[PDB]
């Protein structure tokens, strides 16, 4: 609101300052903080994608119909990644993780092409792989904005081989394994009742969260919906 | 006209509180004289607002004109009651788009079908949010009032009754 | 033909009939007036 | 036979009106128009302009088209009726409000309206305003005046005085007028054919807040 | 005090950053390495340019009765002066209390020859 | 209201009393006050445009502005403008900025409705929007210096009670007051600029009314345009 | 008339598919942000008549009030830009 300060040495003379510009500095600096965290994090992880020697486009790691051992490879990274990501002292993932890559859409679920069902010994990450790359046929409009009129019009007048395309594909699997791991961690904190039951109702993440997580998130940052 | 329970009775001049409007017509329901519309002075070009006169009999038990029971996503910008002694006044505002306006269900007359296809949908999922048991009345006429643009349909305030049943299963 | 004399006709024909009765637009007016004109 | 001398006055201050080149504001009827349009069906020379405003009474969506060498006959001939330097966009005026009456019906009163018709994708002034930005900061400023420069104030008292004088019959409340509706005028041109809203209330509000202090 | 230290003196050196006595004045008046940043807290002496920046940047009966008997550096170098005594007074805390001391008065100012300084000789408050 | 002003002397109870319509003196004072009004305006005017006079302005300001190839006249005539309406509102000042600048708009691509003139600082000095067609076209619009603008019975009483050489005629001290209005409006928005940022320009750019926030704190502490108010004909309907 | 008809029956638009929309309190303590700042932290290596003159060349409680809300606003911009949350700047004044 409006905080006015008096400063005098009787003559007194009182200034009035707004709060509203203390509070456009605020966000303007945690929106940009945000935006530096979120490509820096981008960055990390597909650096250590370079690293894990994928000579071939992650497409390319999508037409392996056969080859499911870098599949498992990718998503064992992805998820060990995520669970430093809530969890930055553990770099790594239970002694043995089980890989079942599904192909067609009577195996794969839809909303979660990406599941740990157990085997009753061991969890097994079924992935419908021909879903993923459905993910990724989309071509990604990065030509035209996407999106307060005062305040946008105010700040508006304020080498290998990667492309925006290519971040948003990262984006894209970075976010999915995210939901993915959100399961998991559904799963291992209570049960296959439970994981199940925030694959049914996803707002079962919401009171499921509040304990660890919020104690924050890639997807955080903007907020999303449907039109009318 | 009122009374009291007191001995003497005594006579109880009804003052309203508010001031009700004086030029008390509306060229969307020119005959209506409870119609009083009035283009809020301001897709603003065509910018609305109109306050209808009812009785308070229309009130529920928890204060409330009972019609409004069964508006949900509602289209209409602006909407609530108010009440001026018995007369009660229902103001909406609303504002079409340039080329957007909206009519009066009056004699309308319209040959485009599919317009009168959104219209007839509005109605009955109004309607639909009627409870099975729960039975309607309506004091005014055999139909509802309701004004309406091409693009979208708004309803209007209407002589609304609300009684609950009760099936003994 | 400078002015489509048809409509001409017609528009001077109802806005005269309506006033000599006692719905219609100012180029409604300017159609029938230069409908006279043209006569 | 009819009187030329009138119906060119007729027409002549329908243009002016139209343009908003005068800042002088009438009451038109439905006699003037007649008297305007009447000049131009005799006016042989603006039978171009004539047929203009004949096609003006069709959907008043359509825009008319016509040659180079029709244009700069249009322009002429406009500007010679006006004696004003004139252009298309005045032309694209004419038309619209030609649109805007004949779809107007007779009426006891004046309907005030605002400028429409015109061009044709719907823009706001947001963008309008980021897009006038980033084309001025990318154009170098051809000027440069340097240090705090003098002001030079005529210390002249009799200057003044005399400049004074001249201007003591001046209605100065007619020079409010005249600039304020000037400014207005250009100010919803540049919103029409920037196809920006124009927002009346935040140009009154500048009065408001004018009142207030 | 004023006018003497503009008298030693003879934002355009904050101006050039490359162009990186106040506080031996203070000193007198109260009783070594250096280092400029650019980038900021909202014997080396480190100096936040871009703030100084930022500062230097941003009775009528008598009156009729004398009738009858016929700036803007200012503020500027005044507010510089008082923080650089500000700084003078954190760096005399850190010589004559300590390192600890020293940044305990950064945080927290309640802690705190004083009349010569002119920091003391006015006083400024804030209201909510 | 009424005052009755009692004369009388003491030696006797033959007293006098007066009743005095308080109207007809306060009219006196709105009067006065209007007449030194125009008078105040009619001569900041002619300061005005003797300093313009006094800058070598061959060509009246209208073919000044018709000009497309003297941009170092366009620059000189909007920073002289600019001197004036700031020293209008700080007499004390005199100078702006050592260093200044002046960009021209000469096309809609370029020119923005509502504030042809802006800024726009290069993150180190401000520059000087000015769309040069926009002026060109203002100024072009004939004028109407002939037919008089405007309670009844005071106007008679005014009217009544009213007892009513350099080449220059009524047309430019039109031409002149609206420049300088315009110049007004934009340099409170770089007033808004300079005292608050560049966001604050912007936002009080979008919406007017912010001026009365920023401005009656300090410049009412008045307008040229204040002397009279100012609406849109028949405003209440115009606004549905 | 017919043609203008079809004109605006072209210039009308189509059904679409869903789409997910974009859309764009907590202060940081004093300790980490100084905390980076101090980790992110060398290069370089009396006269009466002129005091009298210096003298002769404003009202004080103004130049202090205009220096000391200057201050002020500048360590309250320096808050909002590092996020940080802000008693101890009475405590220096």
């Amino acid at each position: 609101n409006k905080v006015r300060t008096v400063t005098e040495i009787d003559e007194k003379i009182q200034k009035t300052y707004e709060l509203a510009e203390f509070d456009l500095k605020n966000l303007s600096s945690l929106e940009s903080y945000e935006t530096l965290k979120i490509k820096l994090a981008l960055s990390k992880y597909m650096a250590m994608l370079s690293t894990l020697e994928m000579t071939q486009p992650l497409l390319e790691i999508f037409r392996n119909k056969a080859d499911t051992r870098q599949i498992a490879a990718v998503v064992f990274s992805t998820l060990a990644f995520i669970h430093n990501r809530f969890h930055p002292l553990v770099t790594n993932f239970t002694n043995k993780m089980e890989f079942v890559v599904t192909e067609t859409n009577d195996t794969s679920i839809p909303g979660e092409p990406i599941l740990f069902t157990e085997n009753e010994g061991v969890l097994l990450c079924s992935v419908d792989r021909p879903s993923i790359v459905k993910m990724l046929s989309r071509e990604f409009d990065t030509e035209a904005l996407v999106n307060n009129c005062n305040v946008r019009i105010a700040k508006t007048f304020g080498d290998f081989s990667i492309t925006e395309v290519e971040a948003t594909q990262y984006l894209t699997l970075l976010l999915t394994v995210e939901h993915a791991y959100l399961h998991y961690y559904i799963f291992k904190n209570y049960g296959v009742f439970e994981y199940c039951k925030s694959l049914t109702d996803h707002s079962l993440f919401t009171n499921k969260l509040r304990s660890t997580m919020s104690t924050n998130l890639l997807l955080s940052k903007f907020k999303f919906t449907i039109e009318d | 006209p009122i009374k009291l329970d007191l001995c003497a009775s005594v006579k109880l001049t009804p003052f309203k509180p508010m001031r009700p409007p004086k030029p008390m017509q509306c060229w969307i329901h020119p005959r209506r004289a409870n119609c009083k519309v009035t283009r809020p002075r301001n897709d603003n070009e065509n910018d609305m607002l109109h306050m209808t006169v009812l009785n308070s009999v229309f009130l529920n038990e928890h204060a409330k004109l009972y019609y409004r029971h069964l508006l949900r996503n509602d289209q209409a910008e602006a909407r609530k009651t108010i009440l001026n002694a018995d007369s009660v006044y229902e103001c909406m505002l609303i504002r079409p788009i340039r080329t957007e306006h909206f009519r009066s269900v009056d004699e309308a007359g319209e040959h485009n079908m599919s317009v009168l296809k959104i219209i007839i949908d509005a109605v009955i999922k109004y309607i639909g949010k009627l409870a099975d048991d729960e039975y309607i009345l309506i004091a005014d006429r055999m139909y509802v009032d309701l004004i309406y643009s091409e693009f979208r349909a708004i309803i209007l305030p209407q002589s609304a009754y609300i009684i609950k049943g009760d099936y003994a299963e | 033909e400078l002015i489509n004399m048809r409509r001409y006709r017609n528009a001077a024909r109802k806005l005269i009939h309506h006033y000599s009765l006692n719905e219609y637009k100012i180029s409604d007016v300017v159609m029938t007036m230069i409908f006279l004109l043209r006569s | 036979l009819i009187n030329m001398r009138r119906y060119r006055n007729a027409a002549r201050k329908l243009i002016h009106h139209y343009s908003l080149n005068s800042t002088s504001s009438t009451e038109y009827k439905i006699s003037d128009v007649v008297m305007t349009m009447i000049f131009l069906l005799r006016s042989e020379k603006y039978h171009s302009l004539f047929k203009l405003l004949e096609t003006t009474f069709d959907d008043y969506t359509c825009r008319p088209q016509m040659t180079q060498v029709q244009t700069d006959t249009l322009l002429d001939a406009v500007r010679s009726l006006l004696e004003m330097t004139i252009d298309l966009t005045t032309v694209d005026i004419m038309r619209s409000s030609f649109a805007r009456c004949f779809n107007s019906p007779i009426m006891r009163y004046a309907k005030i309206v605002l400028l429409q018709n015109v061009a044709d994708k719907r823009t706001t002034l947001e963008e309008l305003l980021i897009e006038r930005g980033e084309k001025i900061q990318m154009l170098q400023p051809q000027q440069y005046i340097n240090s705090g420069t003098e002001i030079p104030f005529c210390d002249d008292a009799e200057f003044l005085n005399r400049l004074l004088k001249h201007i003591d019959p001046y209605p100065l409340s007619r020079m409010y007028y005249n600039a304020a509706n000037t400014m207005f005028y250009t100010t919803m041109e540049n919103y029409a054919v920037s196809n920006c809203k124009f927002n009346i209330e935040d140009y009154n509000n500048i009065f408001k807040v004018m009142e207030n202090i | 005090a004023l006018s003497k230290y503009m008298a030693m003196l003879s934002l355009e050196i904050f101006r050039n950053k490359a162009d990186t006595s106040t506080l031996a004045f203070i000193h007198n008046r109260f009783h070594m390495e250096f280092v400029v940043t650019e980038t900021s807290i909202p014997l080396l002496c480190s100096v936040d340019r871009p703030s100084i920046v930022k500062m230097l940047s941003r009775n009528c009966n008598v009156r009729i009765a004398k009738t009858f008997g016929a700036e803007v550096e200012a503020t500027q170098y005044l507010t510089l002066l008082l923080t650089v005594e500000h700084a003078y007074l954190h760096y005399y805390i850190f010589k004559n209390y300590g390192v600890f001391e020293y940044c305990k008065s950064l945080t927290d100012h309640s802690l705190f020859k004083t009349s010569n300084l002119l920091l003391s000789k006015f006083k400024f408050t804030i209201e909510d």
